[PDB]
């Protein structure tokens, strides 16, 4: 039985992304998804009754959802350029994250900062691949990654670095009370 | 009978030099001690997580320029967003009950292995969505039975009511909706030798845009 | 393991000349395959349908010019309207779960045969209303038990939660209300040799007009 | 024990309906109830997952409730005239409807049109019985059945006949898409 | 089969000189006839009543001028008010189902005997609150199991749904909250040799004032 | 391990209640709690399906909650004066009430009136103990018990006495209808 419609073909000259750039974008999509899964594990850790840091839990669950949105934005960009008419199933793979426990809020913030730092470096490498391909400099995608993605990365790194510095100063003598107060401030609660 | 109060009395004694307080946690009703309910709930979060991304890829596929089915794409995007939201909700429930989430926990429910492919024609995609929603629904039935019927020493109506309220009621509506969509497509394909198929898929996609 | 997706793959093959898709329906958890839950739910719609019309006749009887009890009539009209509405709701639930309504389906629950007569004095009418509501309530208990306890191979918490939410909670309130009404009438009849009976029935009917 | 009050009697000259007219009204009440049950079965059929025509399902469940209201109006008329002080239990009997399946929307609409046509003829026969009784021409009831009941019948028949004509024209080449669109229009949805 | 209607027919006969009507009450599903569900529900009202006053004394203790912990006092006052309100709600449910409240009814659930003392330091008080809430929660699990699983001849999903909706869902939240409070105090006591304890208790009490 | 903070001491000259007065207050607190439990039993009785007097049930459940509030007010007074830094656990004991059934509304109202009358006498005895202690006349507490507690007692007694008189007059010939109407009036319902 004929369950589908015989495909039609329309002009394709407008579809211009080159392979190296497209492959770097596909790899970045998997990286964003991997980051969302690692943040979910951080949210889960701080949600435990024996850890009980709801401010940190919410911070990381929010970060997980944001990374999922980053992956979706990259996928939407490829679709807009005429890609992903096939090879969609292989774009992503969900796997358990590498780390599932942290000693305290400082370790988690430093790990998040390092993850963001890795993502920033990876995006800069996608930009290089897309800009320096000898056959096609993808001006628009390079601009999009630079003005949207890197913008979010640098602001995010500075935010995490500041949080880590502020909380770490409290650790030599005020580990419990310092983290407790900092955690409630993440929820907008001034004790 | 170990209690949190007794742990405090013991550990807060001048004799002690630690404060373990093993019973001062949120575990009650022996949650996690008997049966598979605790591990099954963790594996249920994992199933929703995996399906959220499978649905996301289907939403992307239907939004490519050749397929360009905004209604089908919206249907899958909604399924993806709901499964993502449920993943977080289940993780929070696992910790609310005093357990900890393990992202590599497997279910004991014997479920066949069938890779999810996002590149499908409309009927195939709806059929797969229907099958995966039935699997999510039957997994909830399984955990519910494990919590209130399968093990003599385990009775956890908190997990049962949580599943009833947050998953079970809505599964019936989603499955009925998807089953109806497959019936509609089946008729477009078979009636009048399938002559109206291309126009029907267009009209059906427009209908999904208005009703999803 | 038959799935809707596999049925599509098979039938949409150039080899096929049909599109049966037997697994592309809303049936899951083997609803209707094991036990009597599916047929009992159909018989439950039938019981509500029959009772809606029995209550309607009682409402009519209490609105004749000789009885003229607007409060009693309103009480029965409300019971009738609720049972009519539930009849449609159950029919929709039966189809939501992938089954089809059969209006001649009988219940297995052994229930005595007692014709409903609409011409009754006030105490008799309330007593019959109380008995019929208890029967509706116990039938829900029976279907609930059939869905989650009586058959080793059937566990359907979707039907259980549906009954709990839409029928069971409210039955207790209605039965308690009707039982209270019979107690009030019993006292009017027995206290002080029943001397205040006619005035009490009038006052009680006015009370029903304000509270039903 | 005396559980009820000794009945009282008031003047009865105002109670004037005659037997033939009253019996025709009682038969009409059962007919309206029978129609409500047949419409419930149509609603149930179109609600099935394998039929899936929610517009038709709602149309027929609404019709079932309307027929129940028609039965109630006839009962209220008898009560207003001083009847039904007895013989109430025998007024109605709920039984499974004769038909439970239809090939498609057209067959159901044509069956509904035929059911309405039968009800119209039956009401005209109640009117004849009530008007032509040699001992008592019941002017008021005849007027009520003519101005209220027949009015609803003729408008309803024209509505169903038009729906059947419109949908039937689509059946020779557009059975599936035609019924799908028509069904959504019943819900007020323009695809 | 005795029914209220049949009792009326018999007693309202000229032959009778009484009107007992034993079946004209709100009892259905043999509530109170088989199993321990009816007596356990009465004992559950009694447990809430006793705990409401235990919590009230803790609220008072934390409001003396030396302890002066308004946050801890507010936490216990809320637990007391909730338990008092539940006591009345359970009594009303017992009567709604046709039974009568007996304030000296004991539970069969084997529960150790441990007097509740109101004079405690902060960690001890939270530990005891956690233990008593877990006891209330496990007692609900016990009654739920007695209603739907332990006795072959007793199946009462009305009691099960009542417990699920009015007690069970909220118990998990309260227990998780209290367990979290004990974890916070444990850390204040152990980290950095407990040097920040006095300032931490003050800050924690202020936090409770804002969040309880 | 050190789980608590070493206690501190502040000036205590402001703490002035004497023993006889304090002990009478502690006894009054238990009496108020006992009254709350007895009212709960009355509420339970009138809630029974075979008694079915929701107006009386609500009246007595409200009275139970009010007595609990009276106990709380006395406890708050002691706390304000600097008491209850210890001996808090022994302040109250919950025990089953002495009576659990009443023949009708009149018996319950008369029992409530007698309970209130006993409480009034007990409060007057607390006042005597607090005022006549040769070493310390507690002017403020005496004033509080007189202006707040006795005020509520006298108004409450008059209210219950009036209700009992009104309903009792109906008992010789209208036990069932009289109580039914009176009960609905308690709910603000005029039949
Ligand atoms: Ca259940
Ligand atoms: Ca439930
Ligand atoms: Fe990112
Ligand atoms: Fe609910
Ligand atoms: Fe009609
Ligand atoms: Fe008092």
């Amino acid at each position: 039985t004929q369950c589908n419609v015989n495909p039609v073909q329309i002009p394709k000259d407008w579809i211009t992304m080159h392979r190296s750039c497209r492959n770097s974008m596909r790899q970045q999509i998997q990286m964003e998804v991997g980051a969302s899964l690692q943040y979910l594990a951080m949210g889960a850790h701080f949600s435990k009754d024996v850890v009980n840091r709801p401010g940190f839990a919410q911070l990381f669950f929010d970060a997980a959802s944001e990374e999922r949105e980053h992956a979706m934005k990259l996928i939407e960009y490829l679709l807009m350029r005429g890609e992903l008419t096939n090879d969609v199933s292989s774009l992503l793979q969900v796997r358990p994250p590498t780390r599932s426990s942290w000693k305290g809020g400082v370790e988690a913030l430093e790990h998040a900062l390092s993850m963001e730092s890795d993502v920033t470096k990876s995006i800069r490498n996608v930009i290089k691949a897309c800009e320096d391909d000898s056959e096609f400099n993808d001006y628009h995608l390079v601009d999009y990654l630079t003005g949207d993605f890197l913008e979010e990365q640098y602001k995010g790194q500075r935010d995490l670095a500041g949080k880590a510095s502020t909380l770490k100063k409290l650790m030599d003598r005020h580990e419990a009370l310092g983290e407790f107060i900092f955690d409630k401030k993440l929820l907008g609660i001034d004790v | 009978a170990d209690t949190c109060y007794n742990d405090v009395a013991l550990d807060c004694g001048i004799t002690s030099n630690s404060l373990a307080l093993p019973r001062c946690n949120a575990v009650y009703g022996e949650y996690g001690s008997h049966g598979n309910v605790a591990t099954e709930l963790q594996a249920y979060a994992k199933l929703h997580l995996e399906r959220s991304y499978d649905y996301l890829l289907s939403a992307a596929y239907f939004n490519n320029y050749q397929t360009n089915r905004a209604g089908f794409s919206k249907l899958f995007k909604k399924l993806s967003d709901e499964a993502w939201s449920k993943t977080i909700d289940i993780i929070k429930h696992v910790t609310k009950r005093g357990d900890k989430m393990n992202f590599d926990q497997h279910s004991t429910m014997k479920t066949e292995r069938k890779n999810y492919t996002a590149e499908n024609h409309e009927l195939e995609a709806l059929a797969k969505a229907l099958d995966t929603q039935k699997e999510l629904a039957e997994r909830a039935f399984y955990i519910h039975r494990e919590a209130t019927r399968n093990s003599q020493h385990l009775h956890d109506p908190e997990i049962a009511q949580y599943l009833e309220e947050e998953f079970i009621e809505d599964h019936a509506e989603k499955i009925r909706t998807l089953a109806g969509h497959t019936s509609d497509l089946k008729k477009f394909i078979t009636a009048n030798n399938g002559h109206d198929l291309s126009l029907a898929l267009y009209v059906f996609d427009e209908y999904l845009q208005k009703t999803v």
